[PDB]
């Protein structure tokens, strides 16, 4: 579960729909079960036909692990204040001089 | 000339509980009225084709004195006394039609 920022607020539930799964056990739909009109049969006279739709949740930290950002989001000039104490300056202070 | 009944030809589209849709006539779907289900896209068509049903057994059971039982597919002599009366139900006849004038 990909992250974008440091505070970025979490479901601790994700739900998820699956499609119905035959079988000949539970060879009839279950009582949770919705009806969706997603079955495909053509575009261009476009149709569609019912499917048997299931629903159930997931926990994150026990299914899946939430991963974390790459690269960096908020955008700061550099604007590097000068100093004069560390060896590098104190050498090229010395070249110019 | 032609011919087209309701009964005969299937026009009603149901999904049965195992997840196969089909499109069968009127004869077939109250023969398993208990196993399938009306499966129309739009709401109002599905409404008007349960109302539809509910008027024509209403019907039936005016002329049958049988109160349909829960769980039961439907009760019986429904689709005998149906098929008595098939020419009813008659699209695209000669002098008898379904909904027409």
């Amino acid at each position: 579960l990909q992250k974008r920022w440091h505070n970025e607020p979490l479901p601790q539930i994700l739900p998820c729909v699956m499609d119905w799964i035959p079988g000949y056990d539970g060879e009839h739909a279950p009582d949770d079960a919705e009806i969706h009109y997603d079955l495909p049969v053509s575009f261009q006279p476009p149709r569609h036909l019912p499917r048997f739709v299931i629903r159930r949740e997931l926990v994150v930290g026990e299914d899946v692990q939430v991963s974390r950002e790459t690269g960096t989001s908020v955008w700061r000039p550099k604007g590097t204040r000068a100093d004069y104490n560390n060896s590098e300056y104190k050498k090229v202070r010395a070249e110019r001089l | 000339h032609v011919m087209y009944n309701l009964l005969c030809d299937n026009w009603v589209n149901v999904v049965y509980l195992s997840g196969k849709p089909d499109r069968i006539s009127l004869v077939q779907t109250l023969k398993d009225a208990h196993c399938l289900q009306l499966a129309y896209s739009n709401p109002m068509d599905r409404f008007t084709v349960f109302r539809f049903l509910l008027a024509l057994g209403y019907w039936c059971f005016a002329n049958t004195n049988v109160e349909p039982e829960p769980d039961k597919p439907l009760p019986v002599s429904w689709i005998p006394w149906l098929e008595e009366n098939k020419e009813y139900f008659e699209l695209f006849g000669d002098g008898k039609r379904f909904f027409q004038a």
